[PDB]
């Protein structure tokens, strides 16, 4: 019934070069977040970082002016009948 | 033999109950999961009353005692799933409500057993 997934993934603040963005928790224990982000382009690798499960925004680095990006957030949660598990991603496109 | 059935029978009424109850409400209040904590409260407030009533009937059959003892109280509660959620909560960063968790169950399932001994000592 409860979902696990992360809603309002968004964009709150941009440079060229970096993206701070923010997402609402899912109401269940969430341990940590994983950001997600790489190229639209699928030509690109995707990278990978952990937020812990308190925080419900995080910063991108790194990233090239003028190109479009793919970000993805997804949840390792607590549950009563999976124990640990990942939930499905919420994904946003935006434009450095 | 006899014993052995009063264990499962008692256990598996005391399981069941804990299943629908833990994945019925547990997710509705995700800190302290109100259907583990209900199943450790009621089960100590239910070996309470046993406690007390049994010393006024030592020699009541010892069936019915293993069915609720061993059995019913002994499958409704449970340390494994009130321990995942508490490292659970402790993993996520929420000591608050980890500590919480921990006084509330213990504490609570204590002051519940007393609760039921009391009650049927009072109740002459
Ligand atoms: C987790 C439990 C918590 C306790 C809650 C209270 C529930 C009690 C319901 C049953 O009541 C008992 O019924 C027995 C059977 O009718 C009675 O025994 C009476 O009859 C027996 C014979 O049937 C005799 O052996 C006994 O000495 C005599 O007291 C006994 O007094 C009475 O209390
Ligand atoms: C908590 C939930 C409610 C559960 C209630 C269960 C109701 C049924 C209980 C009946 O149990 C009997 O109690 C007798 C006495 O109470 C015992 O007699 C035994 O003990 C007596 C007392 O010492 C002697 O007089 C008898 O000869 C001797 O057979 C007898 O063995 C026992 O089977
Ligand atoms: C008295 C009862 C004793 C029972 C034993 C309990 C054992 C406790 C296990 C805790 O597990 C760790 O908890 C950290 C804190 O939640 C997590 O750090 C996470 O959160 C930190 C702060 O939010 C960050 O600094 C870390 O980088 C990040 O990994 C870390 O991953 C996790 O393995
Ligand atoms: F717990
Ligand atoms: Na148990």
């Amino acid at each position: 019934s409860v979902s696990s997934v992360p809603t309002k993934l968004e964009v709150v603040a941009a440079t060229p070069t970096s993206l701070l963005i923010s997402w609402d928790a899912p109401a269940v224990t969430v341990v940590h977040y994983v950001i997600t982000y790489g190229e639209t382009g699928g030509n690109s690798p995707v990278q990978e970082f952990t937020v812990p499960g308190s925080k419900s925004t995080a910063t991108i680095s790194g990233l090239k002016p003028g190109v479009d990006y793919t970000i993805t957030v997804y949840t390792m949660y607590y549950s009563y009948s999976d124990l640990y598990s990942y939930s499905s991603p919420i994904s946003i496109n935006y434009r450095t | 033999i006899k014993s052995l059935f009063a264990v499962i029978i008692g256990g598996s009424v005391g399981c069941t109950l804990r299943w629908l109850l833990s994945t019925k409400f547990n997710s509705l209040f995700p800190n302290l999961p109100p259907g583990t904590l209900v199943v450790n409260l009621l089960a100590g407030l239910i070996i309470g009353t046993a406690l007390a009533y049994f010393l006024r009937q030592p020699h009541l059959d010892p069936f019915w005692k293993l069915m609720i003892t061993t059995g019913l109280c002994g499958g409704l509660s449970t340390i494994s799933t009130f321990s995942v959620e508490v490292f659970a909560l402790l993993q996520a960063g929420n000591y608050i409500w980890a500590l919480t968790s921990v006084l509330v169950h213990v504490i609570g399932s204590l002051i519940m057993t007393a609760l039921g001994f009391f009650i049927i000592t009072i109740l002459f």
